[PDB]
RNA sequence: AAUGAGUCCACUUUAAAUCCUUUAACGAGGAUCCAUUGGAGGGCAAGUCUGGUGCCAGCAGCCGCGGUAAUUCCAGCUCCAA
RNA sequence: GGUGACCACGGGUGACGGGGAAUCAGGGUUCGAUUCCGGAGAGGGAGCCUGAGAAACGGCUACCACAUCCAAGGAAGGCAGCA
RNA sequence: GUCUCCGUAGUGUAGCGGUUAUCACGUUCGCCUAACACGCGAAAGGUCCUCGGUUCGAAACCGGGCGGAAACACCA
């Protein structure tokens, strides 16, 4: 924490997705890769925002420690951040849930429903028996 | 095949799209539109690879579906809409306008224009035919056709289409001594003046063009777009004024720029 | 199908005839004098010089004032004087044919640290580079075959994390210290 | 068949089995190249012999 | 939760061994009336109508045409309390090697004798096979069993007291001699060919009031076969002990490849780790496991399952090979072993170099007795003398042998199911014993 | 006798005692004997040599690195 | 004195992981944490060493070696090439 | 009438064609089933509905060769797609 | 898994419930030669595939198992 610094570059703003995006590098001379949460709040202090709208990813560390570079994303509002931002990053921040079944099981149910025609009760009870 | 193709491999994409090899297997495959897919710039790569407003196809799809991209004064939500030559791309939320013009190396460059200049657009007439009730027509280099043109307008001349009306306000005849631009082939992107036109019946006419620096080249007639009345262009030219300069005088320009910046 | 590239090329050529005393002795002399691991990484620099000389000879066969000849000749001479194997005043295609693989081997990082005196021998230089002790500018390099340019020549120095610049002594030093303090109160 | 296959492996059978002598490990790679360069490139011998081979059975 | 138990049916030739279990499976719901009537109509042509219930177990066409069981076969059903599977035995002098495999891959047994006159006497005798079967069950490790007498409907009078009493006392004193406890083992009268006394107490015979069984775990009373088998002792499961799995057979199923089939002795087998087969010393990742055409996530001990393996052929691994987890201690080829044996009967003296066939789990390998170490008392393992020169019947001894063919054996001190073995020659069990010390190659 | 096309050939066994590792009805792998369908050395009319027997290499058997599959 | 190959916390990566790069802590004196594959008559770099075998076994792409003192087979040692 | 020693016609191909690959004084000699373009095929043939576009086969019809279930009355097939 | 056949020196096989031998050989040794070639005469070579049972005694009479040669089935 004593020697960790954020530096921004390729900064630009767009109103198309209502955000400002940049590529940043953080300097840890002798420490591990800085945690994305730490980048989040430090960049929030940098741009006078809160560490709930900050979005960072793609942090690759140069050979031999020291510099690591990632792509930073800041939005004007959390509602816009929810509106246009990938669901996996929303789930990383905990704002999106993926509590669903496997792709294989989903395909099994989709193919089993094709054997039953029209009848709504037998079309919704298709996957009830072969669990 | 048993029908039309609706895929485009990444390596088989047009070279001027400046796509790489490792991102994926496929290319945008632009939808049918006013321009052929060989010389069109789809909006996905225009807003992802040229301006970096979007990082992915999904993001550029969101940008398009929020109805901010305006092409030729009309809102287009097609992610792979073929933009093409000198169609005005207007974004009002961020307030800039783009004119899609080839650079000196035959690639669509990011050319920014004022709104009062973006209000209009040059077109190259491709055919003139009279239709029913004796009504003349005019089909441009786009898919755009219009009725009741000036009878002085002939084939492969230039017309001034102002947006939001689709009408003609002025025109440039294809005449010796007029400023042109090459729209295909090796000399793509070169601004020059019509010096000669040799015509070969039953084949393609060849036009000889000299630029400002005196470099004279030639190209087929179908690759020429008249852009100026004599020597003043009717549009805003990109950087370099469409003057193709060789690698010998490109390298030392790079060295001078590096020396100035260092 | 797959979005790979599979564009690769070999960097060395084996000699046409094996088991000849003159070539074997010359290659062993080079290996011993420059601290190379095997014959592959001297055939590699021989192949590089062969490619450079082939390009220079072909350019020489081109006519004078030919713009392709001029452009590629200045490009090749610029690269040669950046890597430092050619003097800045010898900007001619004829002098490229006069080069030798010793000039290229002298520009290796392994030889350069030994010449600068960061290491006591060429083999010590190689192991010192491999154990992440040598840095160029700010990047640490662990590749002995790192060709050093003239601008990067001055910026070769010990790494900060290594126990030769900054602190943080090695594991054996720390173990010896803790054994010593566990033996003596 | 004329019946001469009964002698297969005869000499390898009769050969007395002597074990390999346990020896120090040999340096490999750059160290091996350094060693064999040092042996035959940096040395001065005052003895005659007309440049005898490296495996002299003197 | 539900516990799975293996049951093996042992009996004599033409003793209704398959017929009464066909009745059992039909009444408990393994087959249907349409299938059983199809079996009846198929038996109608060549006249073997008495074995229409037997052909459910007699899967082979050769078995059907010969009227006998050649090799063991498996079936499944669910009982009112827990889940069991059933194996039949050939019950024939020629197919002792076939039936001992099934009896070895067992948790419990049911023994069948025909109650008619002229068959029971031949069934229990020196030439009789009931003695051999009851011997080999305890030899291979059938801790608890039941007995059901079949075909008392052919007796005079049909369904009678005194015949039942005399036969149960005879078999009771025999099993008391061999070790089994008549109080623990249940005694049932069943009329196979007529189909009586499997689910309900048949009213044709009222003289039997039901049996009572008393065991160290608890007490139970029974009136029908289901009531008997719903109170059997649940065998222990040595899951913590590393994986051992002798192979009953190897099939080549079209679409999936080579599927070994065997009963899991120790440990848990699940798809997702590499396994090693001991006698052939080949390594292979398991792909899937499956019981009775039903997929499983685990193979608990006592489970007769077939498991699919990858990149091997049917000729690499054969019957009798034992598989085990390579991450744990891997089973592997044993040069020889030390065995303590109880010799049962042999017309001549037993000397060194005697090479009978040793039957251990599924492997049936001829082994030559390398030498004899000492003679052993019948009980307590008492020392008698050292360095024997000959042996006779009714004697226990320490013997070291090496199998002629490659074989994997496990000491009884480590793997109980693989420690048991039998010795067969002249169509009698010559010697019975266990393994103490094994060397490893 | 080759498995494909059933042709009968003669293959040299190239070491001191590797014939002892060869028995009847073995599945052997045979390669060329050096000069493209021409006899080599003092062996008349032999153009093939055994490389593997029973899916174990003759070199491995000769060096004792692994054993016959009993 | 210096380091990894490995154990292994965290970060990072990623749809989620893995791997790489970072980074705690262990981790080298036969540093047993063990480099192999083919050769040593010539072509063709390397032994007229020693012990067996005795035109046998075998080697040998080709010349050729082996019939009791084998620079060529089977081995030990030592050398050679990658 | 048309085509042929300027090689027709016929046969063979261990022939899909090309961009390309190996080798490398120059000239050449071999290889391109293989990710890009074009063609052809969906077990072998053949015939069709629909549709702008198919002689489609993860569409249909028939025959041939295989082959699944069956209560023997019938019914259902096409991995040169990913595994 | 079942069945059919075979299994004696190293090959080619006589063999008797009271004897496994010879033969073309194959090997070794003398036998002449620097090396041979040809040629003369002897010796060894068997748990009768293995293990047992019947018998006073078996290789052979019988029971197994093994290896090889034939076929029949064997689909978690
Ligand atoms: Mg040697
Ligand atoms: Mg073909
Ligand atoms: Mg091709
Ligand atoms: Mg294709
Ligand atoms: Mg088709
Ligand atoms: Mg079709």
């Amino acid at each position: 924490n004593d020697t960790v610094t954020i530096r921004t570059r390729k900064f630009m703003t767009n109103r198309l997705l209502q955000r400002k995006q940049m590529v940043i590098d953080v300097l840890h001379p002798g420490k591990a890769t800085v945690p994305k949460t730490e980048i989040r709040e430090k960049l929030a202090k940098m741009y006078k925002t809160t560490p709930d709208v900050i979005f960072v990813f793609g942090f690759r560390t140069h050979f031999g420690g020291g510099k690591t570079t990632g792509f930073g994303m800041i939005y004007d509002s959390l509602d816009y951040a929810k509106k246009n931002e990938p669901k996996h990053r929303l789930a990383r921040h905990g704002l999106y849930e993926k509590k669903k079944t496997s792709r294989k099981q989903r395909k099994e149910r989709k193919n089993r429903m094709k054997k039953v025609r029209g009848t709504a009760k037998a079309n919704v009870g298709a996957g009830k028996k072969p669990k | 095949a048993r029908g039309p193709k609706k895929h485009l491999k990444r390596v088989a994409a047009p070279k001027h799209w400046m796509l790489d090899k490792l991102t994926g297997v496929f290319a945008p495959r632009p939808s049918t539109g006013p321009h052929k897919l060989r010389e069109c710039l789809p909006l996905i790569i225009f807003l992802r690879n040229r301006l970096k407003y979007a990082l992915t196809g999904d993001e550029v799809k969101k940008i398009c579906m929020q109805r901010f991209i305006k092409i030729d004064g009309k809102v287009r939500t097609d992610i792979t809409y073929p933009a093409g030559f000198m169609d005005v791309i207007s974004i009002d939320k961020t307030g800039e306008n783009f004119r899609l013009i080839y650079d000196t190396k035959g690639r669509f460059a990011v050319h920014r224009i004022t709104p009062e200049e973006a209000k209009y657009k040059l077109c190259k007439v491709r055919k003139i035919f009279v239709g029913t009730k004796g009504i003349p027509h005019l089909v441009t280099h786009d898919a755009r056709t219009i009725r009741y043109p000036d009878p002085l307008i002939k084939v492969n001349d230039t017309i001034q289409i102002d947006l939001e009306t689709g009408k003609i306000t002025d025109f440039i005849k294809f005449d010796t001594g007029n400023l042109c631009m090459v729209t295909g082939g090796a000399n793509l992107g070169r601004i020059g003046v019509i010096t000669n036109r040799e015509r070969h019946p039953g084949s393609f006419d060849v036009v000889h063009v000299k630029d400002a620096n005196g470099n004279s080249f030639a190209t087929r007639l179908s690759n020429i777009f008249v852009i100026g009345k004599g020597n003043k262009p009717w549009i805003s030219l990109p950087r370099g004024k469409g003057i193709r300069l060789t690698i010998a005088e490109e390298r030392d320009k790079r060295l001078a720029a590096k020396q100035s910046s260092g | 199908p797959v979005a790979r590239s599979w564009v690769c090329r070999k960097t060395y050529v084996t000699p046409r005839r094996p088991f000849e005393k003159s070539r074997l002795d010359q290659e062993l002399k080079l290996i011993g004098e420059y601290g190379l691991r095997n014959k592959r990484e001297v055939w590699r620099v021989k192949f590089t010089l062969a490619k450079i000389r082939k390009a220079a000879r072909e350019l020489l066969t081109l006519d004078e004032k030919d713009p392709r000849r001029l452009f590629e000749g200045n490009a090749l001479l610029r690269r040669l004087v950046r890597i430092g194997v050619l003097d800045e005043g010898k900007m001619k295609l004829d002098y490229i044919l006069g080069l030798k693989i010793e000039d290229f081997l002298e520009r290796r990082l392994q030889t350069q640290v030994f010449k600068l005196g960061l290491a006591k021998s060429i083999h010590h230089a190689r192991v010192l580079i491999r154990q992440r002790h040598i840095r160029v500018r700010k990047q640490v390099v662990n590749i002995p075959s790192f060709i050093v340019r003239l601008d990067s020549q001055k910026h070769i120095d010990f790494s900060l994390r290594s126990p030769y610049g900054g602190g943080r002594p090695g594991r054996v030093k720390r173990k010896n210290a803790k054994k010593g303090q566990g033996g003596a109160g | 068949v004329h019946g001469s296959l009964a002698r297969a492996g005869k000499v390898r059978g009769q050969t007395p089995k002597v074990a390999k002598q346990e020896k120090k490990k040999k340096k490999t790679g750059r160290a091996k190249r350094r060693m064999q360069y040092n042996r035959r490139f940096v040395n001065v011998v005052p003895t005659f012999g007309k440049k005898k081979g490296p495996n002299a059975n003197s | 939760e539900k516990t799975h138990i293996n049951i093996v049916v042992i009996g004599h030739v033409d003793s209704g061994k398959s017929t009464t279990t066909g009745h059992l499976i039909y009444k408990c719901g393994g087959i249907d009336k349409r299938t059983i009537e199809k079996f009846e109509k198929e038996a109608a042509e060549m006249g073997k109508g008495s074995f229409k219930y037997a052909w459910v177990l007699d899967k082979l066409k050769a078995e059907r045409e010969r009227g006998i069981t050649i090799d063991i076969s498996l079936w499944k059903f669910e009982t009112s309390k827990y889940y069991v599977t059933i194996i039949d035995a050939p019950g024939h002098r020629d197919f002792i090697k076939n039936m001992i495999t099934g009896t070895s891959q067992a948790d419990c047994a049911v023994l069948i004798v025909a109650a008619g006159v002229g068959e029971f006497e031949a069934g229990i005798s020196k030439n009789g096979q009931t003695r051999e079967h009851a011997l080999l069950a305890y030899t291979l490790g059938v801790k608890q069993l039941i007995v059901g007498v079949n075909k008392m409907d052919s007796t005079e009078p049909p369904y009678s007291q005194k015949r039942y009493e005399e036969i149960v006392k005879e078999v009771s004193t025999y099993i008391k001699k061999i070790g089994y406890n008549p109080d623990t083992v249940a005694f049932v009268p069943i009329s196979g060919w007529n189909g009586d006394n499997m689910l309900e107490p048949s009213a044709n015979m009222p003289w039997f009031k039901g049996w009572k069984v008393t065991r160290k775990d608890g007490n139970a009373s029974g009136t029908t076969l289901l009531e008997a088998l719903d109170c059997i002792l649940p065998p222990t499961r040595p899951t913590d002990k590393p994986l051992r799995l002798p192979l009953q057979d190897v099939y080549k199923i079209g679409g999936i490849g080579t599927v070994p089939v065997g009963r899991v002795e120790t440990g848990v087998l699940k798809p997702g780790m590499v396994v090693t087969f001991a006698p052939v010393n080949v390594t292979t990742e398991v792909k899937s496991v499956e019981m009775h055409h039903e997929a499983l996530s685990e193979a608990l001990p006592g489970d007769n399952v077939g498991f699919n393996v990858k990149n091997v052929s049917v000729k690499d691994v054969r019957r009798g090979n034992v598989a085990g987890d390579s991450k744990n201690d891997p089973p592997m080829e044993a040069a020889g072993f030390t065995a303590q044996v109880i010799i049962l009967n042999h017309p001549g003296q037993i000397s060194a170099g005697y090479a009978p066939v040793l039957d251990c789990h599924t492997a049936h390998i001829a082994c030559k007795f390398a030498e004899l170490k000492e003679k052993i008392d019948r009980r307590s393992g008492k020392k008698l003398e050292d360095g024997p020169k000959f042996l006779k019947s009714g004697d226990a001894a320490i013997v070291d042998m090496v199998p002629g063919k490659p074989m994997c054996v496990e000491s009884f001190s480590d793997y109980p199911p693989l420690g048991r073995f039998a010795v067969r020659d002249m169509r009698q069990t010559v010697a019975v014993g266990v393994i103490k010390a094994v060397d490893k190659k | 006798q080759l498995i494909k096309n059933g042709k009968k050939i003669t293959a040299f066994v190239p070491n001191d005692g590797c014939l002892n590792f060869i028995e009847e009805n073995d599945e052997v792998l045979v390669a060329g004997f050096g000069r493209k369908g021409h006899a080599v050395g003092d062996i008349p009319g032999v153009r093939f040599k055994v490389v593997k027997v029973a899916n174990v290499s003759l070199l491995a058997l000769y060096k004792g690195k692994k054993e016959r599959p009993r």
